């Protein structure tokens, strides 16, 4: 390893994924494979790429005191262990999906997705663009409007009706 | 048309045929 | 994928499949049939070509026989069929004996595209290159 | 009066107008 | 962009525009 | 209005501008 100044290049790279960064995601791994990596990384294959990387700097006091990158409300996200997930290129789409149904299979721990920046805040796990790319959601979105919200209400009764 | 013209004849219709008619309406579309 | 239930690779060329001679009783003994292995591997193998060292995977629990789920052959057998000498090693080091090069290899390494270990294309490359290193091969870059 | 006809032909009642329609079916029905 | 009571209010298109505005959203694929 | 230009300026945009309109349009009608 090295002192002070591998840790300075550690932290400015890693805190640089969080200042040009595409997505954040903060995941504690306890029972951690190295079939993780295989799963990341493999998911990294076919669909995700180099564009990716997940370090345990969860060393805190490096990676934390190493935000002048301005993530804030961060202090509450650095207890116990962490995995710090980073997209630099890409979408932020797939990324958070590859781990919220990564820790679901049991695949170590999610720490409850402690939620990390570009909303800048707390915990929660939302379907925010998870959903691009696959805008024939939206052709189903509108519902067909006039048409199939009409074959489902203005047409209910005949067959729910009669009784 | 008027929505008042579709409504009262899809509310009426009958039976006999209104059965017959709505429920072909949601075996053409979706 | 678990850790590990059973598995073995022990053979010689698709060539000649199912051979009693370099490998028999030995092929295995578990729970995997002698004559039960010529069957599930064929119907693949015959369905691209033989030749070509096929190991893989034997996934036995309580029941009959085997269920084997085959991937890539090795890198290091193809220097016999398309590279030079029939052989490998030799005299590795002591000489120049076989040299390869950077546009040789290149679909060798595209072959295998659910087998490596990276999701950079062009790093792949530098796997194989030794590959063709073990025999003592210099390659024209 | 007729059914598939004033179906394939209306095949409009613009979303106001059909929205309407149907939050004044629930004037009616349901 | 942000033209929104108008294109929301263009759904005098009717039923079968629409279908053309979907199709077209996607067509030219799968 | 014409649909060719309603849905030029829909399919190559960018997808917040998207989801804004989603949220929206789920309150309007319906």
């Amino acid at each position: 390893m090295a002192l002070n100044l591998q840790d300075k290049q550690a932290i400015v790279a890693e805190v640089s994924e969080v200042a040009k960064g595409a997505l954040s995601a903060v995941v504690a791994d306890s029972r951690g494979v190295t079939v993780d990596k295989m799963t990341e990384l493999r998911k990294a294959g076919r669909e995700a790429g180099v564009y990716m990387r997940v370090v345990r700097n969860t060393l805190l006091r490096r990676a934390v005191e190493g935000t002048p990158f301005e993530c804030l409300k961060d202090a509450f996200v650095g207890p116990t262990l962490i995995a710090y997930s980073m997209e630099h290129p890409g979408a932020a789409a797939r990324l958070f999906k590859e781990f919220a149904k990564a820790n679901a299979k049991f695949e170590v721990k999610a720490a409850a997705f402690e939620g990390e920046l570009i909303p800048a805040s707390q915990i929660d796990r939302l379907a925010t663009l998870p959903t691009y790319e696959e805008a024939i959601a939206r052709l189903m979105a509108t519902m067909k409007e006039a048409s199939a919200g009409k074959l489902v209400r203005t047409l209910a009764a005949v067959r729910d009706a009669k009784e | 048309s008027i929505t008042k013209d579709q409504i009262i004849e899809a509310v009426a219709a009958m039976s006999v045929m209104d059965v017959v008619e709505l429920i072909s309406a949601m075996e053409e579309k979706f | 994928a678990k850790k590990v239930q059973a598995y073995v690779k022990l053979q010689v060329a698709a060539g000649m499949a199912n051979p009693s001679p370099p490998v028999g009783p030995a092929l295995g003994q578990q729970g995997v049939n002698i004559m039960e292995f010529c069957k599930a591997f064929n119907a693949k193998t015959d369905s691209i070509e033989k030749g070509l060292p096929i190991p893989v995977v034997i996934t036995v629990y309580a029941d009959r026989s085997f269920t084997f789920v085959t991937k890539t052959p090795p890198a290091a057998v193809l220097l016999k069929k398309a590279a030079g000498i029939k052989s490998g090693s030799g005299k590795p080091n002591k000489d120049k004996v076989g040299k390869i090069s950077r546009a040789q290899l290149q679909e060798i390494a595209q072959t295998k595209a659910a087998d490596m270990t990276g999701a950079d294309i062009e790093a792949m490359t530098r796997s194989i290159e030794g590959t063709a290193r073990s025999m003592g091969l210099v390659v024209e870059d």
